[PDB]
RNA sequence: ACCUCGGGAAAAGGAGUGGCUCUGACGGCCCGGGUCAGAACUGGAACGGACGCGGGGAUCCCGACUGUUUACUAGAAAC
RNA sequence: CAUCCGGUCGAUCCUGCCGGAGCGCGACGCUCUCCCCAAGGACGAAGCCAUGCAUGCCCGCUCACCCGGGACGCGGCGGACGGCUCAGGACAACGGUUGCACCCCCCGCGGCGGUCCCUGCUAGCCGGACACCGCUGGCAACCCGGCGCCAAGACGUGCGCGCACGGGCGCGCGCCCCGCGGGCGAGCAGCGUGACGCAGCGACGGCCCGCCCGGGCUUCCGGGGCAUCACCCGGUCGGCGCGGUCGCGGCGCGCCGAGGGCCCGACGCCUGGCGGAGAAUCAGGGUUCGACUCCGGAGAGCGGGCCUGCGAGACGGCCCGCAC
RNA sequence: CGCUGCUGCAGUUGAAACGCCCGUAGUUGGCCCCCCGCCGCCACGAGGAAACGGGAGCGCUCCAGGCAGGCCCGUUGGCCC
């Protein structure tokens, strides 16, 4: 019964609108899924990364995600790719509250594992900065891809004017 | 800006864009505007983001390409463009000037004062009431008087 | 509400069908196929109406399950199958094979031809786009689908099909001075040179063509099919969309109800 | 609808009972009776199971479809490989390669059609 | 409701309230305030957990009111 | 397709209403020789309903005592169309006009066709298993239990062409601007490359791809009466970041601002309010009605909530409260 | 019923000029430039439903009707709204 028609909503001068149909399956919206991340490996092992999958108007199924694990994720100034696991979530524009339950959202700053990375240190000078991120087992990356619309969850590591203001904002925690 | 709590990054524009030199330095996405619209200067030149603005951002202009006066500049990044126009009514051959308020999304490129000339060019509902977006401006003087305009 | 419409009501139906008012409180739903509702006319409609074969639409399905009748070269069953413009409808059996054209007045006409004339039909393109792992692909008036064509041909340049292989033949394409034949509106069923075409950039590219009565018709890119370049290529209507008048049609008319 | 719950209670009017052992006892139902099921195998599988195309190695009754005049009864064999059968998917096989030859005719074409103009 | 427009009014009539774990606000020039919000999570269905601390409404009669009054039987509508 | 005439007076001329004169379209009375066409429980009861009836067809897959009848079930397709009514709803529906560079779609038609692996492939063709059915039963009725055999264009699995490729991801034009195209008025597609993923069809090679037809929203202009309704709104109005959706959007949620609407009548209220195409009457101008034939909307006693499907918030589907 | 009045009502006395002045919204504005740009404006298009209403033709025996008919403009069923 959650729906997005604005017929339950008011005008642009604040009038009520009164309502002229029923609820119409086509204007119906799902719950929203909180992808989790399994952060806790030592008890959350006994539930693997699970994506689920809803069919959709028009029969086509969106992948939703439920828990996640690990995504693709790219430092685009130096063409290094890896599947890395995400080991935390830190700083969302929407809220911080989300932050403190890892909930996966597009846009959310990550933490991933840089052992996937290791061979880039090596790789002669790339950049600056990501490389003492390399050097220390954590990376920051923006998840860019919508979990629970595609049920993945990829990125780019940070880098640029953005890797400084996300730091910015997480240095005294 | 530590209170912005977004970074606010053109998409197109790659972050990785504004370290080394200029081999692919385009640090602004630029696209033209058609139905023979010329880019403002303030686009390519801008420092400024804004997803909705028709220049520098991920809305297009089809549609209906009206142009009104400005109400009011007082909403963020918008103004209520106000249109005038005439209904005819038949028994009374005598006919009725009527006006519509309509919102519309400012560029930041763009700088409108109360009265202004704006061609408000149609866009994806960007908003609850903002289905249009300016295309062009011509200042107007302080006071010349309200005066009906159905342009 | 909820989701197709399967029935059409005769009134509903479009005008140039010309169905009785009191014949029936139902229409034939046309079916989807090459042409839409707006731009075809059912098969039972040619062959109850103006070829008066099958009596009833009764008929009109036992023919067509014999597969009696071919369009395109293909025998199909379907009694509202939509026909349309340069559709081929040939039925063997009664040894008579006609093009579908446009009347002056609009209405569909059944106009006969040879049998290099059955053999292909004419096209037009509606646009070129890319898919698939981006072979470019041509979508015909008739909805026919054609992967890689030559680069040359271009939107809204007539084409020909084969129609026994299936393939391009050769594009007459849409310029100044070309001979193209009006598919809708007010002009429907007439044909002219192209006199200029108006640009109008931003909707509907306007274009002005003009008979050989010296009357010009301005009509937009969407109803022009460009029918051979300054020939007329394909055979055309014996009336040859010279656009009669009223008054002058109000005198043949009465020759006609001369003859008793 | 108002289903009753698995435990059984002193209340009660059916209870069904599968036997898992009914023990070295002899009951007149159970230790006398032998069921001849009445279907037999159909699938080509079953067929080589208990008599080891197979379609002639079937038993016969004379039964019509509907209950002097009988039709030796033959359950159809299904799942068996026919000549024209396998000849069927051996030519939409060959098919299969004749749209990817086709396919692979017209792209040399095309590419070449761009470069022959440029 | 009513009103001398000040009141009535804390009207009536409700909802929340604990502990822990956090997250924002707010100054001065890394240094201070401990108040105000917003969360989670937890508890026999609990929290102003003692204590402190209006029952409320509708009227009628007198006296406008705050005042004062028979020490020691009237505190009033009396003065 | 332009008209008047009786009634204020002792008389008279006015203004002024009153009453007649015409047509409707419903009722009511009286009466009716035939034939043709033709409305018919809409009118403050969208009150309640007894009965019968309005949605089937197929023959894919036959070991049902005629035959190759084509029971029954299983599958498949339709039941979302159509019919019915006007309760709801007054910047709404609806009508014309745009848009989707913000989309979803069965059939049909015309195209296109390749599907990594390691294992596990049987590919001359693979597993099991459910009714129908046989028996054993429980039911006041409804309704179903258990046991055993057996089939599919049903099901489960998988043969498969590392330019194998569903989704999503990272990257990959500019130099004041605009002047070829795969394609536009519009930087839009497509793909190249890396990381992911291994989705679909592949057991009588269809996924996909257009067009259509339908839908969803979207622009503009029109879209009641009341001032004994003058101020109104507070997700209200914008911006951002998400979620959700077929998608766009306060649509929802955080976050941040203070907007937004109004004598060119906002907001409120009432409507014995479906709206148009139209209809009645009619010099010209006009007035009143639009349930009802076509089109769009809305609802099946009332609120809700869902499942199935490509499409239903479906009621001749389900589930719940509420009356009956 | 020109008793709602835009055409097209009436306000000295029949009903009816605010007691007066200022006054914003609203509405209304002298004369002037030819030759361009927007606005209305007029004409003619195009685009999109028929039915209906007009309206061509046709003797349903007339008629309300309907798209007919008859060896026939590719018989018609035009066209306007």
């Amino acid at each position: 019964g959650i729906t997005h028609d604005k017929m339950y909503k008011r005008s642009k001068t604040g009038a009520v609108q009164g309502k002229w149909h029923k609820k119409r399956k086509y204007n119906l919206g799902r719950q929203p899924a909180n992808t989790k991340l399994i952060v806790k490996v030592t008890s959350k092992k006994n539930e693997g990364q699970k994506i689920s999958t809803i069919r959709c108007r028009g029969g086509n199924i969106k992948r939703r995600a439920l828990r996640l694990s690990h995504g693709s994720f790219a430092w685009g100034s130096a063409d290094i790719s890896h599947k890395a696991r995400i080991l935390q979530v830190v700083y969302n524009s929407t809220s911080n509250e989300l932050v403190r339950t890892n909930t996966l959202v597009k846009g959310c700053v990550v933490q991933i594992d840089s052992a996937p990375f290791k061979s880039a240190l090596s790789n002669d000078t790339l950049d600056k900065e990501i490389l003492d991120q390399i050097r220390g087992d954590h990376i920051l990356a923006r998840i860019s891809s919508r979990p629970g619309q595609v049920g993945t969850a990829d990125g780019y590591i940070l880098e640029g004017p953005e890797l400084l203001f996300y730091q910015k904002k997480l240095a005294p925690k | 800006n530590q209170h912005e709590r977004a970074y606010h990054k053109q998409s197109q524009i790659f972050q990785g864009r504004f370290l080394r030199k200029d081999n692919a330095r385009c640090l602004r996405f630029y696209k033209s505007i058609g139905m023979g619209y010329h880019t403002p200067i303030t686009a390519i030149n801008g420092t400024y983001i804004d997803k909705k603005c028709p220049f520098t951002g991920n809305v297009s202009i089809r549609g209906r390409i009206l142009r009104g006066v400005v109400h009011s500049a007082k909403m963020q990044r918008s103004i209520i463009v106000r249109r005038d126009y005439l209904h005819f009514v038949q028994k009374y051959k005598r006919y009725e000037r009527r006006h519509k308020h309509v919102a519309a999304h400012l560029s930041p490129c763009f700088r409108v004062k109360e009265g202004d000339i704006v061609t408000i060019g149609e866009c994806r509902p960007l908003s609850k009431t903002i289905r249009f977006n300016v295309i062009k401006v011509e200042p107007v003087s302080e006071a010349a008087k309200k005066r009906f305009s159905p342009f | 509400a909820r989701g197709v419409r399967k029935h059409l009501k005769r009134l509903n139906a479009p005008k140039h069908w010309l169905l009785d008012k009191m014949g029936g409180i139902w229409a034939p739903r046309p079916t989807n196929g090459p042409h839409g509702l707006r731009e075809c006319i059912p098969l039972i409609l040619i062959l109850r109406n103006r070829l008066h074969y099958a009596n009833t639409y009764a008929e009109t399905s036992m023919i067509l399950q014999d597969k009696n009748v071919l369009i395109d070269g293909k025998p199909r069953t379907d009694p509202t199958f939509p026909v349309g413009f340069m559709d081929v409808f040939e039925i063997p059996k009664v040894h008579k094979t006609f093009r579908v054209l446009y009347d002056v007045k609009g209405r569909f006409t059944l106009v006969p031809i040879q049998s290099n004339e059955a053999g292909f039909k004419l096209c037009r393109v509606q646009k070129i786009f890319l898919g698939d792992k981006g072979m470019p692909y041509l979508s015909t008036h008739d909805a026919r689908t054609i992967r890689f064509p030559h680069p040359d041909i271009k939107t809204n340049d007539t084409i020909k099909i084969n129609l026994k292989t299936g393939k391009i033949d050769e594009w007459y394409k849409f310029d100044i001075g070309k001979i193209v034949m009006v598919t809708g509106g007010r002009n429907c069923g007439r044909i002219g040179t192209i006199q200029a075409i108006d640009k109008h950039m931003g909707s509907y590219t306007m274009i002005r063509m003009k008979d050989t009565e010296g009357t010009e018709f301005l009509t937009r890119l969407c109803n022009v099919f460009v029918i051979g370049n300054d020939s007329p290529a394909v055979a055309i209507p014996t009336t040859k969309g010279i656009r009669p008048d009223i008054i002058k049609n109000r005198e043949l008319r009465l020759r006609s109800i001369a003859k008793r | 609808k108002s289903i009753r719950g698995c435990i059984v209670g002193p209340d009660l009017h059916a209870l069904s009972v599968v036997l898992v052992d009914a023990g070295d006892k002899t009951l007149p139902g159970l230790t006398d009776v032998v069921v001849p099921k009445r279907l037999v195998p159909k699938r080509a599988s079953k067929i080589r199971r208990l008599f080891g195309p197979k379609d002639q190695m079937l038993v016969c009754e004379l039964i019509k479809e509907l209950g002097g005049e009988k039709k030796l009864k033959y359950p159809k064999v299904q799942r068996v490989v026919t000549d024209e059968k396998y000849a069927r998917k051996q030519r939409v096989i060959a098919e299969k390669k004749e749209i990817m030859r086709k396919s692979l005719q017209q792209l040399e074409e095309y590419k070449a059609l761009l470069s022959r103009m440029g």
